[PDB]
């Protein structure tokens, strides 16, 4: 009864088309956010999805109400009545608001004149990502919140609650990354018409590479080590080194298949490329040895180093140099 | 007549105030009607459901004089009157229904009793625990509150026939089992203030008839299989050798099976466990008869096959039967 | 003229939010169904797509209408003005109500008072499946609709002809490439919510696989790789590294075959009548190398008979797995296609 | 061997000259004709792309008509008001339009040419 | 000048009625239509539906909105169709179709001073298209488009292809990833019922798949491997190892061509053309693994209770009934 | 405060927005350009690409004419929608998304002398016919056409604000493309003719480079490594039947994965690539190893070899010594070849 009165008083001569304080300070709008969840982190569309409670707190004077101790919680059908800040994400490719089985959207009045207007939103950013050190790779995805159409000269954005604007971070379960940190940057976009306020949320990806050792790396060096078997087979049995030499090339060529199958289709050469091909090239050298050692003992045979030699010092080299190449590798890539 | 009444009611009525706002809380009585439970899509991890929501409050200043008891409406007095405003909170995706008409339902008693009925399709988020795949178990939840008013304002309370549920089977889980329903009840604290969080847990266990025929009995075929170059005699060099080689190319191809429904998790599951150990016991044969041939030919030792004719089939049956107690049991 | 005088007076004290007959009577709608093409049939989501010419009739006192015009032809805007039954399809999914380039919605009024309601529908609707026949399976797909709001004492639901002839099918209008159309079964009955008893009316499309698709995909080949493993007991026991080659990649054939042909099916966690072919044929080839290395184990000399000392016998395991083996394998086929073709 | 024959043309005080394409489908090509003034230099003229959009230089715009027959696989090109000025070699390309549809280092595939001549 | 205008279309649209037709009472409106057709993509055969992008013209006359004192077409504003009488116009095999709406909704009205009404409009529909791929990839499909009126019979409105056979324009500008469109026809026809008579306009083309891409990857592949099976026929009937390595290798690259061109192709579930030859190639490549055994087992089996000959014979046999076998399908699909 | 009411409720009076302003008197001219804040991916499966701009529009209406102590006026998006504007759209435009959230991204500003400001932020899918023949060693100049649809070209023209070069500006790091290189974009506009009348068509066309180094190592290198791989069977002994024999049919198998491997890696078109090319040259070559030793095997008269201690023995065949030449040179001349072929180009 009494509260009717003097919510209809508040929308009776409001003018949306108004900011507060319309001839004097610019208004200051905090925001914080709640990440209810991250998504759809895609490498080959270099975006992601999150879902979050986005909230902004600014002052009118206009909608200020006395004699009512409460905070006035109203339905959200009357957001389209008030003015609210032209906030939007620059890096955002398609983002909606929920509406089941209201729209997701709440105003809440204080008697000061305070405006709390949330939303549950959730957004596809792009994210720039480099991917040459895949799997081994660190990603920085950010969210730009900015302003459409107003100046500092008549809107200025800051974190409401300095470093703990941004909660939820911490319960975050990515299946393929872990956030390392998150940051938050409060920066004014100078331009030669004026400064441009504007809100920055990243978050640090480090991908996990406990998948990978299972399903890529662990599968190439055990190919790779059968290979180096065929070194110990005496140089006689032709048809044993040649079957075991080829069908490793086989196997190798079937574990790089799959993964170009199973993996993001990311055209361009990245860290794992360039395991799988060295690996590659070991069972290619390792066929191609017993065919120089058969060459030798059988080709220039008759027409007369030792043909054991080469498989003893192949015993040693083989080894030590495929060991060299993953601790080359590894140090380069971490 | 009914007009009349109808008119009556909307005429002075504030749909932006909350019934007794600034007196009481509102107490509302919420029941769910699942009518099937979707896939579980375990690469995005979620899942599927499709409910009838309902929803039962107390309104005052819809209260009339008549003859009549209920008014039974159809979705055109929805957007009249207030109405909770509910909201999913681990809803990836949420959408009403609309053909042929809006599927609301909006019945007032003259007592004031409001009850308010819709049909959603909802694309809930769960977390699943995939260690133990494919002998996981999951409790997919499922929780509502009202978005602005919190717990001061408006309170959720479970009717008796909280959640009801049809036929089992004419649901889409083929890979999971409904096994059992929970319904709880506890206030959850955010920034804006306190609210009461309703969350209904749907017990799901995975099935692994499809794994059994397609991966553990194709793994341990080629396991024993690999143990058949033991009995070759070891003068058969290609035939040793390319029946060795050939398993693990073999083995190769089954480990592709092993991640295609579950999404990029970087921990062991108990099927990798397996598909990993399998592979190892074939890479140990043409390991084993490497170091035979080596030995006999090109330079205790001399019986290595008869000690591999023992210990292999041995380490292999106390494998399986570690891994699976582990997991069925423990 | 009057034609316009008509359409404006039709709505003069109407109230849309109430039903025809509303404390006097109980509303009956007549329903029928064209159904234009039976869509396609979604095995993975469990779902069939299908475009129908959903027509509803039903008397409303409330717009009788006199003058020179027999029938009224509404616009869009004034037949949502106008009250409408709330059907719905308890089994759909996301039906998609066209707006190309109008709404494809017309509602007529006779004279009389009745009015005809016909809209154009693209209809999701959920089949369920137990593909445990897989692929000598059938399925009986429905599509149940009624009243959301309005219980039977309220709004019924007829079929404006007889149930056989209510739901017509067009000639060429079968959009299905795995399934074939069977014929369809029209009923109606009640259900029972906790909010009243509801009309439904049900209409069941039953689909039957066709099965030469998988037959000279899986089946033939599988078939050809297991008596190509049985083909080694004809070779001779001394060629240890071809019998031993053959052995070993007819299994990985079998491997190969195997994991393609789980791709076809959608992934359920139980194990299809396919599933249990391929099962029974991995053994089979499995088990032909198992006997090479016990004919294997009982060979002495190396050497083998040559055109003109002693030689190895034929194996007494090799003369009986040549019969047995087919024999089995031959039976097992009997037992597997009798059980799944009788069905 | 893809050719681009050009017809039409020759001794002129309206011409219409044409450019018939053989061994290969230029429906989704740029076709465009240049001219090339004596030891001056190679001339835009006009061009069209697969979606009829018609581009023509300055000095020629309003004054000179491409015509594309997708059917047939050629290009047409209308002069009207000839002046001495436009008295050099015609020339009929056809591109991809890789940097640029008007240089002439864009298109690979060239008509043999016409010689125009116009005396007044 | 402009002021006259201005009163003119206010004069046009005061009293105009949009729930009456042109000639309400008198001779049916005949609409006349032209297509202007952007693209064509997503042919899918799986869904059996193609995606086409077009501009969609209508051409009637009113005689309420005939003005006299201008003599120019009056173009207005895109939002003015919803305060005139359009025709209910739909396109019947249609699944998925929508109005482009950026950076505003694609239509258009044009007024002429006779009473000439222009109302095109930029629609992307998915329109159904049932195809018989029992030829497949050597095959032809027939895709249509029909175009009727929901609710008026032949007595109210009547449709005709305005110009004629260059009523659609655009058709051999498209440019499809594996068709190549051969010819397009229009159509139109009344479709005849108890009730009365319906307009329909159809318009089809006919799809020729291309061929290059099945010949390098399907076909070819598959005959190499086959002749490949015959050189078991060149050696020696004593050398076990070298022609089981060789049958059994051949039996299963088959097996590896055909499943995996099962994943690569679209899920057909029935018999096709190309099926039918990889399966006739998979028991040439068995019959030849099968010929040796039936030899093996002459000179070692029933040996000491000539093994030449049947050698002989396969050297000619099998090449001659591939080639047969060919022949007889290639004249089949061809 | 009021003063600033009063001017935006006295402008819509008497306002049409139905009609274009100069309607019979005179040609609407809109001045346009483009800020693209991220050329996104490019679908080379759907032949399409995704770009995100700034899209801005500039034009003159006398009928907004306002006077007061302000200059510019900032107009509500409701009041925006009141007011004429261009109705532009793209012709090679698929879908495209007009984003409003959280409010709608679009600006509208009016100067005192009635010159409109429109600027709104989209985000376009645009077709990019593509011809894949030089797979993957091919270029493409993906368009964006933009007009009136409703305005002929004597109604409504376009022009860039600035010069045609400075008008369409991309952002240092615009480029999101993972498999091309953006090497610029070149800017201008045209004449359409279409059933409706002539139409001014604004034509921007960026220019993209596939990057190779991916198909070189996951296609090219083991393809050559597997044709080096047959051909080095010829240097084993003639008498290793078995050895030389499974060599021959594994090369075939591992030609064959690569093979389907590298087609999942490009969009099903029916036309042969470039890269279709290499494959099958490679495919006949690993087939002609092995019919070569089927050759050879025909006429190695004894089934031993030579030994160590060393009866008479067979030579090495005439047919495996040309081979160790013929093969690696024929191969080696399809290289330079193929290779000179595309990157000429
Ligand atoms: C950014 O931009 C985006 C857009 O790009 C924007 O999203 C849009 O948001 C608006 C709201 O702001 C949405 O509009 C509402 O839609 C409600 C229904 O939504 C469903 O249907 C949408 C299509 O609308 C058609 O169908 C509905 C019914 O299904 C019908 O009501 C409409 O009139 C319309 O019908 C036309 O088309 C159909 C065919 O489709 C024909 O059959 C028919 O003949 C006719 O031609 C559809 O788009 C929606 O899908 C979207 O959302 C879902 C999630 O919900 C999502 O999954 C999808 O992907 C998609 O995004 C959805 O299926 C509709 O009920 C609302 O209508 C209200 O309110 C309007 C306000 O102007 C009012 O005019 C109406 O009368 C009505 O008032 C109520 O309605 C009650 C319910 O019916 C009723 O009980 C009440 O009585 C009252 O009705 C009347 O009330 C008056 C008194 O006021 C009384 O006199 C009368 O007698 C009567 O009782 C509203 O239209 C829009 O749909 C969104 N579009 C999209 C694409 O999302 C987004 O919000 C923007 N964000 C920001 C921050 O700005
Ligand atoms: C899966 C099979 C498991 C079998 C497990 C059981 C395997 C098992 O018991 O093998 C022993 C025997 C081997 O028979 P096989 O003919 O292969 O071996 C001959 C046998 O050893 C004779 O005794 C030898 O004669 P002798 O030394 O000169 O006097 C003869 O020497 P040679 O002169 O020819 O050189 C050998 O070749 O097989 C059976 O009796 C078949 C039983 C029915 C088997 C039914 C199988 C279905
Ligand atoms: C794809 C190839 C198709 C080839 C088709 C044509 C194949 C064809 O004609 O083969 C026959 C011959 C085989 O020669 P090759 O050296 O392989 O075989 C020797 C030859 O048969 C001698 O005649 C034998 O000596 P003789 O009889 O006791 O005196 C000698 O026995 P031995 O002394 O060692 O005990 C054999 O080893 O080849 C050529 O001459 C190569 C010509 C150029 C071929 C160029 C091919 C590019
Ligand atoms: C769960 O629902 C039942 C009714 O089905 C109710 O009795 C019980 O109290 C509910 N539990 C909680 C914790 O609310
Ligand atoms: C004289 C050598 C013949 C070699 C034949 C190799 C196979 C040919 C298949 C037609």
């Amino acid at each position: 009864s009494f509260v009717k009165e003097t919510v209809d008083k508040l929308l009776k001569g409001y003018d949306i088309r108004l900011r507060p304080d319309f001839g004097g300070p610019p208004v200051c709008v905090g925001m914080n956010i709640d990440i209810a969840s991250i998504d759809m982190v895609s490498e080959v569309n270099m975006d992601y999805t999150l879902t979050m409670y986005f909230q902004q707190y600014w002052r009118d004077k206009r909608l200020a109400y006395s004699g009512i101790p409460l905070n006035l919680t109203l339905d959200n059908r009357v957001a389209d009545q008030l003015w609210v800040p032209d906030t939007y994400f620059l890096n955002d490719k398609k983002s909606f608001v929920h509406g089941v089985t209201v729209k997701n959207r709440m105003i809440r009045l204080h008697p000061d004149g305070t405006v709390l207007y949330g939303l549950r939103i959730t957004t596809t950013a792009a994210c720039m990502m480099d991917l040459r050190r895949y799997p081994l790779d660190e990603q920085n995805c950010t969210l730009e919140i900015e302003s459409y159409g107003y100046t500092t000269d008549d809107i200025e954005f800051y974190w409401r609650g300095g470093d703990k604007a941004v909660t939820g971070v911490e319960r975050i379960e990515l299946p393929q990354f872990s956030i390392v940190e998150h940051r938050l940057v409060s920066r004014n976009v100078v331009f030669a018409t004026g400064a441009y306020p504007r809100l920055s949320l990243s978050f640090r990806l480090k991908r996990n590479i406990g998948y990978f050792i299972l399903q890529t790396y662990m599968p190439s060096i055990l190919i790779t080590i059968l290979s180096w078997v065929s070194f110990w087979i005496n140089y006689d049995a032709s048809a044993a080194r040649v079957a075991l030499g080829i069908t490793t090339v086989l196997t190798m060529t079937t574990i790089n298949t799959h993964l170009r199958e199973t993996l993001p289709k990311i055209p361009y050469v990245k860290a794992i490329d360039m395991y799988l091909m060295g690996c590659f090239v070991f069972v290619f050298l390792a066929l191609l040895e017993y065919a120089f050692v058969n060459y030798i003992f059988f080709g220039r045979g008759p027409q007369r180093t030792d043909v054991n030699a080469i498989d003893r010092w192949s015993r040693i080299v083989f080894p030590f140099t495929f060991s060299l190449f993953n601790l080359v590798y590894w140090l380069y890539y971490v | 007549d009914v007009t009349v009444i109808l008119n009556n009611l909307l005429e002075g009525y504030d749909n932006k105030l909350r019934p007794d706002i600034g007196v009481k809380p509102t107490l509302i009585h919420t029941d769910m009607y699942v009518n099937s439970i979707g896939p579980v899509n375990a690469i995005n991890m979620e899942y599927t459901i499709d409910i009838f929501f309902a929803q039962t409050w107390y309104d005052r200043r819809l209260k009339f004089n008549s003859t009549i008891k209920v008014l039974r409406l159809n979705s055109n007095m929805v957007g009249k009157i207030w109405i909770p405003d509910t909201f999913f909170r681990n809803s990836k995706k949420a959408d009403a229904h609309w053909i042929t008409t809006p599927n609301r339902m909006l019945r007032i008693w003259n007592d004031g009793r409001v009850l308010y009925t819709l049909r959603l399709t909802i694309d809930a988020e769960c977390q699943l625990q995939l260690h133990n795949f494919p002998m996981d178990e999951h409790s997919c939840p499922l929780e509502f509150s009202s978005y602005g008013y919190p717990r001061e304002e408006i309170v959720y309370q479970w009717k008796r026939s909280s959640v009801e549920v049809g036929d089992t089977r004419s649901w889409r889980l083929y890979q999971f089992s409904f096994v059992g329903l929970r319904n709880t009840t506890e206030v959850v604290k955010t920034t804006s203030g306190d609210y009461v969080v309703m969350s209904v847990y749907f017990d799901l266990s995975r099935r692994m008839g499809y794994f059994t025929i397609q991966t553990y009995i194709p793994c341990t075929l080629i396991v024993v299989l690999s143990w058949v170059s033991f009995w070759i005699n070891k003068d058969a060099v290609p035939a040793r050798t390319s029946l060795g080689i050939t398993t693990v190319l073999t083995m190769t191809t089954l480990s592709t099976i092993a991640r295609k429904s579950l999404p990029k998790v970087s921990y062991v599951t108990a099927m990798d466990l397996f598909v990993s150990v399998c592979f190892i016991f074939v890479f140990s044969a043409l390991v084993e008869y490497g170091t035979l041939h080596y030995f006999v030919s090109n330079r205790r030792i001399a019986k290595m096959d008869s000690y591999a004719r023992i210990f292999f089939p041995t380490a292999f049956c106390l494998f399986n039967l570690v891994y699976w107690v582990s997991y069925l049991y423990l | 003229t009057v034609f316009t005088r008509i359409l404006d007076r039709l709505l003069d004290g109407y109230d849309n939010r109430l039903r025809p007959g509303l404390g006097e009577r109980v509303t009956e709608v007549k329903t029928d169904i064209f159904v234009t093409s039976f869509g396609p049939v979604s095995d993975h989501d469990m779902e069939y797509t299908i475009d129908v010419f959903f027509r509803q009739s039903w008397k409303d006192e409330r717009l009788k209408f006199k003058g020179p015009m027999t029938v009224l032809r509404l616009n869009n805007l004034m037949a949502s003005k106008i009250w409408t039954p709330d059907t719905f399809f308890h089994n759909g999914k996301k039906s998609v109500a066209h707006n190309m380039t109008m709404p494809n919605k017309l509602l007529r009024i006779t004279e009389d008072g009745t009015l005809l309601y016909t809209m154009r529908l693209t209809v999701r609707a959920e089949c369920p499946m137990h593909l445990e026949d897989f692929p000598m399976d059938a399925h009986a797909c429905p599509l149940k609709f009624g009243s959301y709001a309005y219980t039977r004492a309220e709004v019924v639901y007829e079929w404006t002809r007889e149930p056989a002839r209510s739901v017509v099918v067009a000639e060429d209008g079968s959009r299905l490439n795995q399934y074939d159309l069977l014929g369809q079964t029209v009923d109606s009955g009640i259900v029972q919510s906790s909010t009243g008893e509801y009309v439904v009316m049900t209409t069941h499309f039953h689909l039957k696989r066709k099965i030469g698709y998988f037959v000279i995909q899986t089946y033939l080949p599988c078939i050809m790789t297991v008596i190509l493993s049985q083909v080694s007991f004809w070779l001779n026991r001394e060629s240890v590294p071809a019998r031993t080659v053959f052995g070993v990649t007819t299994v990985l054939t079998m491997t190969t075959l195997s994991i393609s042909a789980r791709n076809s099916l959608p992934k359920v966690a139980y194990a299809t009548a396919m599933d249990w072919f391929i099962a029974v044929c991995y053994a089979f080839v499995f088990s032909a190398l198992i006997e090479f290395a016990t004919v294997n184990y009982f060979t002495k000399r190396g050497y083998a008979w040559d055109g003109k000392k002693t030689f190895n016998s034929v194996s007494k395991i090799d003369r009986l797995s040549r019969i047995a083996f087919p024999l089995l394998f031959g039976i097992f086929n009997l037992v597997y296609w009798a059980t799944y073709l009788n069905r | 061997q893809v050719q681009l024959q050009e017809s039409g043309g020759g001794l002129v005080q309206s011409l219409r000259v044409s450019c018939a394409a053989s061994g290969r489908t230029f429906t989704t090509y740029i076709m465009a004709w240049f001219r090339q003034a004596p030891g001056k230099e190679r001339e835009f003229l006009a061009a069209m792309d697969q979606g009829r959009i018609q581009y023509y230089g300055d000095s020629v715009r309003g004054r000179f008509t491409i015509s594309r027959d997708y059917a047939k696989n050629s290009v047409d090109l209308q002069l009207d008001g000839l002046r001495p000025e436009d008295t050099a070699v015609y020339y009929c390309a056809a591109g991809a339009g890789f940097w640029g549809l008007r240089t002439a280092s864009s298109y690979h595939y060239w008509g043999q040419g016409t010689q125009v001549t116009v005396s007044s």
